[PDB]
């Protein structure tokens, strides 16, 4: 099986710093990148940029280039995400997304951590 | 920073019929274009990647084609379980961009 | 009413370097501002114009080529300098008129185990004359008796591949060359 797992729905108050988790298993997690996707309720996916797993740095994207960091602990197949000074207006999900160096296209699979936030 | 307007917004439409989503990119995206649903309460799942070729492991209802700035997925038999919030997504430039989405429904 | 240094510069796949992508920018604001006022490029070196002041030149026809060659082949993309990737790949003129901007891209284009998709042609009959594609992978004779379809004995496919790892060191790794060539 090829699955990613991920954190449970989390919540906290607004300016915690919270750090969801992308357990990935059945494929080589050397091969292919980590890129991280979020969701607002009434919205659409938006790439926030990916961790070569092999070095750990994070490429964020463009609009998400502040407060969100990704955490690369390589060896235990983990690619950890971890928002920071969370807002009122991040009250979105986040999902993990295995899409490689050379592909890109995600097939988004990351069962969504619910970050509610009051 | 690719303008991707996926139209019509929200397109009925009736059980085994043949439907048509549109996606339109601002720049060009040439010819890469994946194509996902996401069903509420779900992460997405890959449907057309590449604009043309078809993910393995997919009820090949549908496939899609375009190029340029201009692309689709026509379900050629739809079934009513899908109402699913379809997703262009380009991979041309950073950062790669989605599209709103063309929720589906039912008469 | 801006030129597309978007389109060419943040992009994902940069081409190989057999088939070096060019596009032509043309009836805009070029502002290469951005580009030189950038550290992530590592090569910027501009022959012909002044990398500073260049915002202000009419620039007539502007034809941005780029690809991804070894880390240490930057050397064989400057007017003049001849090797593999000059004679047997892409050749900047004699006399070039722009720049030679290029990152040493390891993240993006190296794979752990070896990108095997960016490519290079190596053993070629033609040294290439300036700005040529030579997309073709005609079975290289060598030898003698042609072997005409087959590889073998004294018979070696051009295209080879890279294969770029993330250890290699920093003049084998994955370099994006996007040469702007002006007027
Ligand atoms: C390709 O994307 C690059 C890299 O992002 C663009 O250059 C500029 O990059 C910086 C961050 O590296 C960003 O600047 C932003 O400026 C706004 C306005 O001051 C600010 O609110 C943001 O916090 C951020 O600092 C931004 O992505 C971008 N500049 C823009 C458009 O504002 C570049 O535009 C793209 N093309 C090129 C020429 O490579």
């Amino acid at each position: 099986q090829v699955q990613l797992v991920q954190s449970g729905s989390e919540l906290k108050k607004p300016g915690a710093s919270v750090k969801v988790s992308c357990k990935a298993s059945g494929y080589t997690f050397t091969d292919y990148g980590m890129n991280w996707v979020r969701q607002a309720p009434g919205q659409g996916l938006e790439w926030m940029g990916w961790i070569n797993t092999y070095s750990g740095e994070p490429t964020y994207a463009d609009d998400f280039r502040g407060r969100f960091v990704f955490s690369l602990d390589t060896s235990v197949s983990t690619a950890y995400l971890q928002i920071c000074s969370l807002k009122a207006e991040d009250t979105a999900v986040y999902y993990c997304a295995r899409g490689g160096n050379w592909d890109w296209y995600f097939d988004v699979w990351g069962q969504g951590t619910l970050v509610t936030v009051s | 920073d690719i303008q991707m307007t996926q139209s019509p917004s929200s397109l009925s439409a009736s059980v085994g019929d043949r439907v048509t989503i549109t996606c339109r990119a601002s720049q060009s995206v040439s010819n890469f274009l994946h194509w996902y649903q996401q069903k509420p309460g779900k992460a997405p799942k890959l449907l057309i990647y590449y604009a043309s070729q078809s993910i393995s492991g997919v009820p090949s209802r549908f496939s899609g084609s375009g190029s340029g700035t201009d692309f689709t997925l026509t379900i050629s038999s739809l079934q009513p379980e899908d109402f699913a919030t379809y997703y262009c997504q380009q991979s041309n430039t950073w950062p790669l961009t989605f599209g709103q989405g063309t929720k589906l429904e039912i008469k | 009413n801006l030129c597309p240094f978007g389109e060419v510069f943040n992009a994902t796949r940069f081409a190989s370097v057999y088939a070096w992508n060019r596009k032509r920018i043309s009836n805009c604001v070029a502002d290469y501002s951005v580009l030189y006022n950038s550290a992530s490029f590592s090569t910027f070196k501009c022959y012909g114009v002044s990398p500073t002041k260049l915002n202000d030149l009419c620039f007539t026809n502007v034809y941005a080529d780029s690809f991804v060659i070894r880390g240490d082949e930057v050397r064989q993309i400057a007017p003049g300098q001849t090797g593999n990737i000059a004679d047997y790949n892409y050749k900047l003129p004699d006399d070039f008129t722009g720049c030679v901007i290029a990152w040493n891209s390891n993240n993006l284009d190296s794979k752990v185990g070896g990108n095997y998709n960016y490519l290079y042609r190596l053993f070629r009959k033609s040294n290439l004359k300036p700005f040529e594609r030579d997309i073709s992978t005609e079975i290289y004779q060598a030898g003698s008796t042609p072997c005409n379809g087959v590889k073998g004995f004294n018979c070696y496919f051009p295209l080879q591949s890279y294969g770029f790892q993330p250890t290699y060191g920093v003049g084998y790794q994955p370099y994006r060359v996007v040469v702007l060539s002006f007027e």
